[PDB]
């Protein structure tokens, strides 16, 4: 794992990661 | 494949145009009466009108005016058909045998070119140089007026203006002048043209484009002392002259809108107009000498005179009399009077001729002879509307039932000795909220009343209001006595509600006999029906009771009585209802199509299920399984107005441009690809827009079993009040037949010198293909009214087959014995 | 120019090996050719008519086609794209047709015998049954060309008063001729699919009823084998009520983005608040969301665990929806804190994610094909 309390969270949607880079792959996501 | 055969029971007896004139002899005064396919020529007498000559074209008369040319006796008649057929016609009479020449004739459509949207306009100049026709937008045919000119060669101009309204030939002009109204972006205008032979083409107008009212529909031109034109629009009348345009708005005209014109007198100085609801005008003007006697438009004055029929055409006979020309409606002969009666009106009606109008519905009925059949209408439309019953002698003898608002479909209850009528009326939005009717009619002056309970839609209805002078139809089912014809019962039923089927049957184990109705909730912003019902009523000690109440998804297009069912068309769905020991509508199957199931038609266990654009569907119960199954289709897109089961296997249809069609299940199918499609295996072009089919004869049923020609009778009604009836044939009788009509062809005298082959042909605008499967019964009965040796020259080098045997040369006398056999069918 | 067959005639013409989606008459297919036969077919096509067929594929793993369009070159150019060197050619759908026979040559380029079908054009259901009198008010005095007037049922209703007037003469009632009407069904699309998503019409769609059926059945979010039933039908009338009746049927929302995943439906819409089901709302951060409430939705994965932070609808915890297949988010699972709470566990999805579509039936229990209505 990384972070359990999952801190990097998407300003867009509020989905919250447990590393940095699933946050950075996620907001990708939100480009489409 | 299908062997049919198609006859004229009644004649188109609705007017669609009149003209005036010296057709037969230069002396007499004539009027021409135009009845769709038939042409009435008669006398102008002090008493009436005198019946001169009667005739039939091969031909839906599209244009009819009389012209006199330049050294002639007496006036020749132009007429132009449906299917682009020109010819000019002469009156010619010697001793007793009256005959009408053609003197010229041809075919004056153009292979490419959309036609106009007002239709076929054709004007002639007023000093008969040329005949100017107005087919196609962007096209103006011209006809030169020259005796060489026998083929009736033209040739057409370019026209800038696409959306021409109407056109006339001005008076008065050193050149031929056209006169037009026509719409653009900009607006509405009226432009003139001077029609050029020798250039062959247009040049600069006395007066150029000037603006006119935003609805401008008519365009009249004023004889040689005004000259120029009138242009009639909704609100105004206006009358230009080169540089005098005066135009007057009387609130006279607001009302209604101005349909048709005539001119009373030649110089002009009078004119009626008639509107859509029936009121009668007189336009006059007033006329200015001027010292040098230039003479010049004073004045525009409008006065109403009165009340006819729904006139579709107006023509001023003399002496005060006018003749009205109706489509919806009886025509008539009416006076006017120069000083007014009590009521205010100037008109006082002399003769009614009978039009069985609009045929929207019709029934079957044995009344009172309980053998012989009898043939019960809803006829006309609004003030209009009324019911005829048609019955043979025993000529047809018909007895009209007026109801003064639109009747729309009718069933028989032999049980309650009286007829179910589905009718409308429209009534106008008043101040305090509620509506008012225009005039008594048959559901307002109805001896028991009624008015639907509103249940389901009081509590599911859409917020909307109504506008103060909006009009809006009341539909009421009427209960109308078999004998007196008097209504017994009116029912009322809900506000939006449009009542759409009508049926009268016994269902299930109930022995009680109930008038069934499909309805649908019409609101404006709703587009397609989402709500309806089906109101099962039971008619007993002279009232109308509510048994049965069911609400549905759609609109109720058809119902039918389905072996002790009841089958109904809810938008795409046929479904199929049970009737409860409770006394309630059960649903226990359901059909979902891929085509709205408008027209709907069965046959013991088989449904024929149809949309508007003649999309053709074969389904079956299967009582086994308990649920539809189709059993094949036949879909090519083209309006489909009325549809029949002839048999188990053939289909009767009625296909855009007047054509009849049959369709029929394909025998010898090894494949279920073609088991499942329809093979069109008739066509046949009537002339008629046909808007019912009915199983049924207007002849003695025949108790004794004779060996019948032929087998089956379906009669129909159309929108121009023809009746027709159609029966099937055997190969043999059908071969002979058809043979025989091409026989009969080349010694008949066709009126115009139109072909019947190129007339009966299957017509669309885009197809066009020869009959099939239809025998013409009008050009067979023919031959009896024809002469021996034409009957020998038609019978010369022919084989008759009697049956079994007995192969023989064909004699006059033993055809005539076979077309005596046929005119016993009707 | 423009290179156009008679119709019901009988033609040859090659098939693009490469190409399977559906080719509607009107819109464009772009295309990058790299095989030599594809590029030297194409510029013999060229020299020749310019024209190919684009076959409409029942099965694309069995090459399966009973009809087709045949499509215009009107674009060719030998570019360069990442190191490589390949055409680009852009073709129009021209005429429809009906497949005959499809013999396969020495290449993997195919020739397709062919019948073209015929463009059927009616003309108005009045035409006929019209009075002679009448024939003069057919014509109307201009259009009101103001959004809020014609959106104003008060001039439709002066037009179906006008032009279906003799409907009285006929069995049927003027607002029947109205379902059959070309002007009407386009008004109907036009406002619904300004319904689906706000966007400008006078621009984007076509006033000619034949072009405007085809841009619509081009763009309609539907299976090309449901598409083949627009490509089958001949009359403008009937592919544009077909296509209301397509417009109907969408009463699923699936994932915008992948489109091969039903979230929900519209009987699952509900009004948790009297403001409505759909209503915009902002996040502590900004960003804007148009979110319609649903009582359930699936094939959705969440993320995280639920929060009360920032809630729209107080007493329930948010938890991150996105889609199965494309992980794209679609929404929020709300959760109530209580146990006194009404629907207790509903779904907050946002519009900008979901689009319309047939509800779908992958399960082979009761697959009761989809029976479109002319
Ligand atoms: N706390 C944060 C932090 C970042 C992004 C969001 C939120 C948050 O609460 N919402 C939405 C989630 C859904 C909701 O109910 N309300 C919101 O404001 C976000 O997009
Ligand atoms: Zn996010
Ligand atoms: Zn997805």
């Amino acid at each position: 794992g990384g972070r359990g309390e999952r801190p990097f969270q998407c300003n867009q949607c509020g989905a919250s990661f447990t590393q940095k880079g699933n946050l950075l792959r996620h907001i990708k996501l939100h480009s489409g | 494949m299908s062997y049919n055969y198609v006859v004229t029971a009644q004649k188109p007896t609705a007017v669609n145009g009149c003209v005036t004139g010296h057709f037969t002899s230069a002396e007499d005064l004539n009027l021409l009466i135009a009845k769709n396919t038939r042409l009435e020529i008669y006398v102008v007498t002090a008493e009436g009108l005198r019946p001169v000559k009667e005739v039939g074209m091969y031909g839906k008369i599209a244009v009819m005016e009389l012209f006199r040319p330049k050294g002639e006796s007496k006036d020749l008649l132009f007429i132009l058909t449906a299917k682009y057929n020109a010819c000019i016609l002469e009156y010619k009479q010697s001793g007793e045998s009256i005959d009408i020449i053609t003197r010229a004739h041809g075919n004056v459509q153009d292979r490419i070119g959309r036609p106009s949207e007002t239709g076929i306009i054709g004007i002639i100049d007023p000093e008969c140089r040329m005949i100017g026709l107005r087919l196609y937008d962007g096209l103006f045919k011209v006809i030169p007026l020259d005796r060489d000119n026998k083929e009736l060669k033209a040739f057409n101009i370019r026209l800038e203006e696409l959306h021409v309204i109407d056109v006339k030939f001005l008076y008065g002009c050193q050149a031929p002048t056209i006169c037009f109204v026509y719409q653009d972006p900009q607006g509405r205008h009226v432009k003139t043209y001077e029609v050029s032979l020798r250039e062959k083409e247009f040049n600069k107008g006395p007066w150029k484009q000037e603006n006119v009212e935003a609805e401008a529909s008519m365009v009249i031109a004023v004889p040689e002392p005004f000259g120029g034109a009138i242009i009639i629009g909704q609100e105004s009348i206006t009358y230009h002259n080169g540089d005098k345009y005066l135009a007057i708005a009387p609130p006279i005209i607001k009302q209604s809108t101005i349909v048709c014109h005539n001119r009373v007198d030649p110089n002009g100085s009078r004119y009626l107009l008639g509107d859509m609801e029936g009121r009668l005008f007189m336009l006059l003007l007033e006329k200015e000498e001027q010292m040098d006697g230039t003479v010049t438009l004073k004045d525009l004055r409008v006065e109403l005179l009165g009340e006819t029929s729904i006139a579709e055409c107006l023509t001023y006979l003399d002496n005060g009399v006018v003749f009205v020309g109706s489509r919806l409606g009886d025509s008539q002969l009416v006076k006017l009077n120069v000083d007014s009666n009590e009521q205010g009106s100037y008109v006082v009606a002399m003769e009614t001729f009978t039009n069985l109008g609009p045929i929207v519905d019709m029934c079957v009925v044995d009344l009172e002879r309980q053998g012989q059949g009898q043939l019960v209408t809803c006829s006309g439309a609004f003030k209009e509307g009324s019911l005829r019953i048609i019955r043979n002698g025993i000529k047809l003898h018909i007895r009209t039932v007026p109801l003064y608002e639109s009747p729309r479909k009718i069933c028989y209850q032999e049980v309650s000795q009286c007829f179910g009528v589905l009718s409308s009326r429209i009534e106008v939005q008043d101040t305090s909220g509620g509506t008012t009717a225009l005039r008594p009619s048959a559901s307002t002056q109805a001896l028991s009343s009624s008015v639907s309970s509103s249940k389901l839609f009081s509590s599911s209805t859409a917020p909307h209001e109504t506008s103060f002078g909006e009009e809006v139809e009341v539909h009421n089912l009427l209960i109308i006595d078999q004998h007196t014809f008097e209504v017994l019962h009116a029912h009322q039923f809900l506000q939006n509600e449009y009542a759409l089927s009508l049926v009268s049957c016994k269902l299930g184990k109930d022995p009680n006999t109930y008038f069934i109705v499909g309805t649908a909730m019409v609101y404006p912003e709703e587009a397609e029906p989402k709500q309806g019902r089906i109101v099962v009523f039971q008619y007993s000690d002279g009232k109308l009771q509510t048994v049965a109440e069911k609400e549905v998804k759609g609109a109720v297009y058809s119902m039918v009585e389905f072996n002790g069912k009841l089958l109904a068309s809810i938008n795409s769905t046929v479904r199929l209802y049970e009737w409860t020991t409770e006394k309630e509508l059960r649903t226990e199957c359901n059909h979902y199509n891929n085509i709205m199931a408008l027209y709907l038609k069965t046959k013991g266990d088989f449904i024929l299920v149809g949309d508007l654009m003649r999309s053709v569907l074969l389904l079956a119960y299967k009582p086994m399984e308990g649920n539809f199954e189709e059993i094949a289709r036949d879909f090519n897109p083209n309006w489909m107005s009325a549809v029949e089961i002839l048999d188990d296997d053939n289909f009767l249809g009625a296909e855009n441009a007047f054509n009849l069609f049959v369709c029929q299940k394909d025998s010898a199918a090894t494949t279920d690809e073609e088991r499942q499609h329809l093979q069109e295996v008739g066509l046949f072009h009537l002339g008629e827009f046909v808007n019912v089919f009915c199983h049924g004869s207007l002849v003695m049923q025949n108790l004794g079993e004779t060996s019948t020609p032929t087998q089956g009778s379906v009669l129909f009604g159309t929108v121009n009040g023809m009746i027709g009836l159609v029966t099937s044939l055997s190969e043999s009788w059908y071969n002979l037949l058809l043979d025989m009509q091409n026989r009969l062809n080349k010694v008949i005298k066709s009126v115009g010198k139109i072909e019947h082959s190129f007339w009966r042909s299957f017509h669309t605008e885009r197809k066009t293909e020869p009959a099939t499967g239809f025998i013409d019964g009008d050009l067979i009965e023919s031959f009896l009214d024809i002469s021996r040796p034409k009957m020998q020259e038609v019978v010369a080098n022919l084989q008759y087959d009697d049956g079994s045997g007995m192969k023989r040369e064909a004699t006059a006398d033993d055809l005539i014995k076979v077309v005596e056999e046929l005119t016993r069918i009707h | 120019g423009r290179t156009l067959h008679d119709d019901d005639s009988c033609q040859v013409i090659p098939v693009l090996p490469q190409v399977m989606m559906i080719l509607i008459p009107g819109q464009t297919l772009p295309l990058q050719l790299f095989h030599p036969q594809e590029v030297s077919m194409v510029r013999n096509l060229i020299q020749k008519d310019r024209t190919f067929a684009v076959l409409a594929y029942s099965n694309v793993q069995e090459r399966e086609a009973q009809f087709g369009t045949t499509a215009e070159i009107y674009a060719y150019r030998e570019e360069q794209d990442f190191g490589i060197e390949i055409v680009k050619v852009k073709a129009i759908g021209r005429q429809r047709f009906k497949v005959l026979e499809l013999r396969t040559q020495s290449d993997g380029i195919q020739q397709a015998k062919v019948q073209i079908l015929p463009e059927c054009v009616l003309p108005s259901t009045m035409s006929a049954v019209q009075l002679e009198s009448l024939n003069k008010c057919q014509i109307f005095p201009s259009k009101p060309v103001s959004r809020e007037d014609q959106c104003s049922y008060k001039w439709w209703q002066k037009y179906q008063k006008r032009k279906f007037h003799c409907a009285n003469l006929t069995s049927w009632p003027r607002w029947l001729y109205s379902l059959y009407d070309a002007e009407t069904l386009m008004d109907r699309i036009k406002k619904q699919l300004r319904e689906w998503d706000e966007n400008l019409k006078d621009d984007s769609l076509p006033s000619n009823p034949i072009d405007f059926s085809y841009r619509v059945a081009a763009c309609l979010p539907i299976d090309d084998v449901l598409r083949i039933q627009l490509l089958k039908i001949g009359s403008a009338i009937q592919r544009l009520r077909c296509e209301l009746d397509i417009m109907n049927k969408c009463t699923s929302l699936c994932c915008k983005q992948c489109q091969e995943t039903e979230i929900t439906t519209k009987n699952e819409i509900f009004s948790l608040s009297l403001c409505g089901p759909m209503a915009a709302y902002v996040n502590p951060h900004g960003y804007v969301h148009e979110t319609l409430t649903v009582y359930k939705a699936c094939n959705l994965n969440l993320i995280g665990r639920p929060s009360t932070e920032h809630s729209w609808f107080p007493g329930y915890a948010w938890t991150v929806a996105q889609c199965k297949i494309c992980a794209s988010h679609i929404g929020w699972k709300f959760t109530a804190t209580k146990k006194d709470m009404s629907p207790q566990k509903f779904w907050g999805l946002t519009r900008s994610a979901l689009l319309p579509t047939i509800p779908d039936t992958e399960d082979e229990i009761s697959p009761d094909k989809v029976i479109l209505c002319l």
